């Protein structure tokens, strides 16, 4: 997937990846403490190029009460069956790549985000 | 562009920029008033009092569950590795000021005055305002990260809600 | 003198009656605009439902804008030609257009049929608000009304959004006039000073002030530009 | 050309107001200040900016926006030239009270109907016999001033013609109408 | 690859043959128009192990006016030609009593090497050509008109007819790629014949500066 | 002259800019002398050939008799002489004009 | 399209879709475990650089895995070790400046700087059959008629005229540029005079207007009179052999008179 950040426990700085020459394992090392923790996921770096199309997580559920957004009745919510949804487009660097319509259910306390 | 909204000193703009790619990452720096050189942003956060990286990234990144925004702040943490204490960061600020006095404590006091009265004065100029200044500076960094991630659209110079009009009152 | 004194007999006007088409032409114009707006809605529904595939060389945005602009330009051209066919031989707009004296056919089309698409820096009207051209439209509206296609003629008059979009389009010509007068004059002055002393000498060479030969004959033929004319070579084109 | 502009007829440039009543009302309306929160609470809460100063966070921005709009539409704590902008997508409520904001009056639409009625018109027909004026129409919560940042979150009808139901409806969520 | 280097060697050799023919050296018609396959059969397919050797491709042409005026074409192996291999080439020109040579280099020449080409210019005229410049004939481009280098008698008759001085003619740099192609020095004049859409033909004369 | 034209104008565009509008001048000659185009002409073709030759001898842009000047003269009036021989062709002066 | 792939600059970043620096000390039991079978088919530093390529970008650029691998091998001089067989490369290092950070540095300076194919300065190539007959190929038929036969032409977004003209199956006769300085340094001063005439004619006559040829010819002859490109500026006009009084009347009056 993609690598997060780890934080030291004592000094609460970021943990750098360090390789030990004895066991030859991966360990995340604080570079201000003597703290070291053993790695759990051995991926140090990930760079995405084309696999970041998914804006469905970036959408929040609060946007359904935007009065300036279009509303539709043709696409019902798959979660709660509500007839009415707010649709809009991608608002990002990859907005030039599509008019993929993202739909948000307008029912209060549902907030289901879907596409097509 | 920060103005005190009642006292109306000369409006002290602060820039928080990212360097272009053309270095092992893309790096966030600050352009403070009365500091003729740039400062990397994590040194400014350590000069404001927060020494740990978790505290600084709590002031910048509000949800730790998106690591894409973590990947962009790591170089700024990397070149502020050598700076781990508040007075060390304040010396870093003061050694780039308008007239850096050779006394170390003079540099410390000058940097404290710059980051209190001349950096983000609309947030506050009194004492005990470093948490609010850090929260707003982290907000500026967070907005810069969002615009660089494509997650927020860039601002328009000529959008007219971004403008204000000086009538006879403010001019006089 | 002769033509101006005959115009006292004949006369020449332009009225509000010359800008008016018959009801058949108005119905044809409205049908063309309606069908074109429906084509733009169909292209929008194709782009929403991922059916729109890009043409080679362009992404989905230049191809969507190209398709919508092609539909709307074909609308404006077709309905302008429909307006111009309605014009009688008594029409005064047509009198000044087909004589070349003043105005063109796009002026007749805009006055009678449709003003057309308003353009700011080449594209359609930009999303100056957050994803809206004006706060009277919904967000992410790419239809013709939303992005500056004026649906009415100057005779019928513009809707308030069309009025503002037309003012945005017309501001471009004013800005372009000012900046082009600023820059072209400097270009002209630099052109003059680089060649002000170049002249045809009495040995028919073209020299500068240094007496350096620029051309051995003026224009490579030795002729002046006033007396020459467009002619056709007879033997170049036909087959053996 | 384009660098020298003129006001439209109903355009009003705001004079400025002290943000202190806004701040006191926000403090007494379940807003958590910045200095007394854990930073973990910011992620799913609405940041509140007053005159460009981040002053705290709120957990319920929808009812807060309704409350601020009510208070401005009856002018209790919030004067009529204060602009409340809720940017929903990025979870920020921006309140501006400072001078120089250019704002225009718009009629208020609630549930596809104008709040301007025939009683308002019949009572404005008698401005000298009645002492009913524009300020009583602002205080009625019927018209309100919308600056340019707030205009970017409103949905305007050009005319009340836009509010009657069409066979295919463009927008049923108009919030304001052009005068 | 060894297909994209046999092609390069054949192309630069064909351009060298055309350059030598345009400069008046006796190049036969068969080697002006040799097919790549004839180049394969004459030299070989694998320049990596060296079936065509770069020192095997050396050309010796002689002028049409006199066989004494001979001109080498040298293809050094090293990408950056230094002083020592220029001295090897100059020693070969000493022993063969030959005044002119082209050094078709691959990547370039060191600044002292270009300086050394300049210094020898009284005794031996040595010319640098990158092999990038000889992958095409620039004189066969449609923008490049026909250049004819005139003899001194033709230049004298030119300046006598138009009552001219050399500094009053138009100029062409000695480092102009057509000027480098024709191997012309400062003080020579090229006759440039170009078609004209107003006149049909126009002959321009350019003094080399 | 045709092959030279093919070299000069390789796109096949015949529209040139030249001094004397020869076709209009032939039309002027037809109207001045009331040339009936339904009758046989009294113009010998060799008169046309010699007249075009001696006309080309006096359309002089470069003045001189040495080979440099006469070559520059042949160059400076190349298209006009090609056009003049094409237009005042002995066949066109008898069949057409 | 073969030529268009030979011309357009394609770095590694153009074809990659994903990259990651895992830690794997034993390739015999790799960590990602979907690369395990073909690494065992294939069978060091523990730091593994893994890139993942896009299928489509490999296809329409006509590239293959061994091509990219040999590009990296030739570029880096076997300082690394590329293993290929999903399109996955597994770059390692054989035999202070630690190899994880150095591997990130190699990844960053390999994504944007290494050239898989194409000329470095050409950003984008467009191929299109022309409509205007100035770019249609014109021949002379067996009848002697002019026939405009329509052929594919490429138009780039950047100039390297030396490298383009040198290519196989590129016309070295008709291929041109709109960069005036590029034509001057590649082809010469008479060629840049003709190219300058063509470019000025295109600018003038795109509007539909017409300027007589002798005025264009005089401007181009003035710009290219002295063997180099004389700009219509103070840097070309005020550097001539004209007098100080002529130069000071144009621009830089006091500087010209001081120098005189
Ligand atoms: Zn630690
Ligand atoms: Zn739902």
């Amino acid at each position: 997937g993609f690598v997060g950040i780890r934080f030291c426990q004592e000094c609460n700085n970021m943990l750098y990846p360090k390789e030990d020459k004895e066991n030859r394992i991966l360990l995340y090392a604080c570079r201000n403490c003597d703290y070291q923790q053993e790695a759990d996921n051995s991926c140090i770096y990930v760079n995405k190029i084309t696999h970041e199309v998914d804006e469905l997580t970036q959408i929040i559920a609060d946007v359904s009460q935007d009065p300036t957004l279009p509303r539709t009745e043709d696409h019902p919510c798959q979660k709660c069956g509500h007839k009415e949804a707010v649709f809009f487009q991608s608002h990002s660097a990859r907005a030039e790549d599509a008019m993929r319509l993202y739909y948000v259910c307008t029912a209060p306390h549902c907030g289901h985000r879907w596409t097509e | 562009r920060s103005c005190l909204e009642n006292s109306s000193r000369p409006t002290s703009t602060i820039w928080v920029s990212m360097l272009a790619r053309g270095a092992i990452g893309q790096r966030i720096v600050a352009t403070l008033p009365y500091i003729k050189q740039e400062v990397p942003i994590i040194i400014v956060f350590r000069a404001l009092g927060f020494v740990s990286d978790r505290d600084i990234l709590e002031h910048i990144i509000y949800d730790f569950e998106d690591p894409e925004m973590m990947e962009m702040v790591k170089p700024s943490l990397d070149e502020a590795f050598v700076i781990q204490e508040q007075n060390v960061a304040l010396n870093f600020i003061g050694s780039r000021g308008a007239k850096p006095g050779v006394t170390k404590e003079k540099r410390i006091k000058y940097a404290k005055e710059v980051l209190q009265k001349e950096m983000l004065p609309h947030v506050g100029v009194s004492d005990f305002c470093e948490t609010k200044k850090a929260y707003f500076l982290g907000y500026m960094v967070h907005r810069l990260l969002l615009a660089a991630l494509g997650r927020r659209e860039l601002d328009d110079r000529d959008h007219y809600g971004n403008k204000r009009l000086d009538l006879a009152g403010p001019l006089l | 003198t002769v033509i101006n004194n005959w115009l006292l007999i004949e006369g020449h006007t332009i009225g509000i009656g010359d800008s008016i088409a018959d009801s058949k032409t108005y119905q044809d114009i409205q049908n063309t605009i309606k069908k074109a707006k429906q084509d733009v809605i169909e292209v929008i529904e194709k782009a929403h439902n991922n059916e729109l595939e890009p043409t080679p060389g362009n992404t989905l945005r230049q191809t969507f804008e190209n398709q919508v602009n092609r539909i709307l330009n074909d609308a404006r051209d077709k309905t302008g030609s429909s307006a111009q066919k309605s014009l009688s031989e008594y029409n005064n707009f047509k009198s000044m257009v087909v004589s070349g004296a003043k105005g063109s056919k796009i002026n007749i089309s805009q006055v009678i049929a449709v003003v057309g698409q308003q353009n700011v820096e080449g594209k359609r009207i930009p999303f100056g608000f957050k994803h809206r051209t004006l706060p009277h439209f919904i967000k992410d509206d790419y239809g013709p009304e939303s992005r500056g296609f004026v649906e009415n003629s100057y005779l019928a008059g513009l809707t308030p959004t069309e009025f503002f979009f037309h003012a945005m389009g017309g501001r471009e010509g004013l800005i372009d006039t000012a900046v082009k007068t600023a820059e072209t004059g400097y270009i002209q002055r630099r052109l003059i000073k680089s060649m002000e002393s170049v002249m045809v000498k009495y040995d028919a060479t073209v020299r500068n002030s240094i007496n350096q030969v620029v051309q051995l004959r003026y224009g490579e033929d030795g002729l002046a530009g006033e007396s020459v004319e467009f002619q056709n070579l007879a033997t170049l084109k036909p087959s053996n | 050309v384009g660098l020298v502009k003129n006001l439209a007829l109903m355009a009003y440039i705001s004079v400025g107001s002290q943000p202190s009543p806004i701040l006191e009302f926000l403090e007494e309306w379940s807003m958590e200040n910045l200095e007394e929160i854990s930073p973990a609470a910011i992620a799913d809460a609405t940041k509140i900016f007053v005159n460009g100063c981040w002053v705290g966070i709120h957990k319920d921005p929808e009812q807060l926006m309704n409350t601020l709009r009510k208070l401005r539409r009856q002018m209790d704590i919030i004067v009529s030239e204060v602009s409340m902008i809720r940017d929903i997508r990025e979870r920020e409520i921006r309140i501006y009270t400072d001078a120089g904001r250019i704002c225009r009056p718009l009629l208020i639409v609630e549930k596809q109907k104008l709040l301007l009625k025939k009683r308002h018109i019949d009572q404005l027909k008698e401005r000298e016999y009645n002492n009913y004026s524009w300020q009583d129409l602002v205080a009625s919560g019927v018209v309100e001033y919308i600056d340019t940042l707030e205009e970017e979150t409103v949905m305007l009808a050009m005319t009340p013609d836009d509010l009657q139901e069409k066979e295919v409806a463009y927008c049923s969520t108009y919030t304001h109408c052009e005068i | 690859d060894d297909e994209e280097e046999t092609y390069r060697l054949w192309k630069i050799r064909k351009t060298i043959m055309q350059l030598c023919h345009d400069r008046g050296y006796l190049v036969t018609q068969d080697e002006l128009d040799q097919t790549l396959e004839e180049f394969k059969a004459q030299f070989g397919d694998k320049p990596s192990e060296g079936r065509p050797r770069r020192t095997d491709l050396t050309v010796l042409v002689a002028h049409n006016d006199d066989p004494t005026d001979q001109m080498f074409v040298f293809f050094p192996e090293e990408p950056k030609v230094g002083i020592k291999t220029i001295k090897v080439y100059c020693q070969r020109m000493q022993e063969e009593n030959i005044t002119r040579a082209l050094i078709v280099v691959q990547q370039g020449m060191t600044p002292s090497a270009k300086q050394s080409l300049v210094d020898m210019a009284p005794k031996y005229i040595l010319e640098q050509f990158l092999q990038q410049e000889l992958l095409i004939n620039i004189t066969e481009h449609e923008l490049v008109p026909e250049h004819v280098v005139m003899t001194k008698e033709e230049v004298t008759e030119l300046l006598a007819r138009y009552k001219l001085r050399e500094n009053q003619l138009p100029r062409i740099q000695a480092g102009d790629p057509v000027a480098r192609y024709f191997g012309i020095k400062r003080g020579q004049v090229v006759k440039i014949i170009r078609p004209s859409e107003t006149a049909g033909r126009y002959i321009t004369y350019r003094l080399v500066q | 002259d045709r092959e030279v034209l093919r070299v000069i104008f390789p796109t096949g565009d015949s529209k040139v800019v030249l001094p004397c509008n020869l076709l209009r001048m032939i039309w002027n000659a037809q109207k001045i002398f009331h040339i009936n185009p339904r009758l046989p002409s009294d113009l010998h073709p060799i008169k046309v050939v010699e007249g075009v030759k001696e006309l080309s001898k006096k359309l002089v842009i470069v003045n001189g008799d040495d080979p440099l000047s006469r070559q520059a003269q042949e160059n400076a009036t190349l298209l006009f002489n090609i056009h003049l021989r094409s237009t005042l062709c002995s066949r066109r002066m008898a069949e057409e004009f | 399209k073969d030529i268009l792939c030979r011309l357009e600059h394609t770095t590694l970043r153009k074809v990659t879709a994903n990259t990651a620096i895992y830690y794997d000390p034993n390739p015999q039991s790799t960590v990602v475990a979907e690369d395990q079978e073909w690494v065992n088919v294939y069978y060091i530093s523990p730091w593994l650089l893994r890139v993942e390529l896009d299928r489509k970008h490999m296809t329409d650029r006509k590239l293959t895995m061994e091509q990219i691998a040999e590009k990296i091998n030739a570029g880096f001089g076997d300082d690394l070790n590329c293993i290929f067989n999903k399109l996955v490369l597994r770059i390692r290092i054989m035999n202070k400046m630690d190899d994880d950070v150095f591997l990130r540095c190699i990844e960053s300076n390999m994504l944007t700087d290494m050239t898989l194919q194409g000329i470095e300065q050409i950003s984008k190539v467009y191929m299109h059959l022309p409509q205007t007959d100035n770019k249609k190929k014109i021949i002379i038929t067996e009848d002697g008629e002019f026939k405009a036969l329509q052929e594919w032409i490429l138009e780039t977004d950047g100039v390297s005229l030396m490298r383009v003209l040198s290519e196989k199956d590129v016309d070295p006769v008709r291929t041109t540029s709109n960069d005036i300085v590029e034509i001057f340094t590649v082809l010469g001063i008479e060629a840049v005079r003709k190219a300058l005439e063509r470019e000025l004619y295109h600018v003038i006559s795109f509007d539909g207007s017409y300027v007589n040829y002798r005025h264009l010819a005089l401007l181009c002859d003035t710009m290219t009179c002295r063997g180099h490109l004389m700009a219509i500026t103070r840097h070309g006009v005020n550097r001539q052999d004209t007098g100080p009084l002529m130069k000071c009347s144009f621009e830089e009056t006091v500087d010209v008179l001081m120098e005189a």
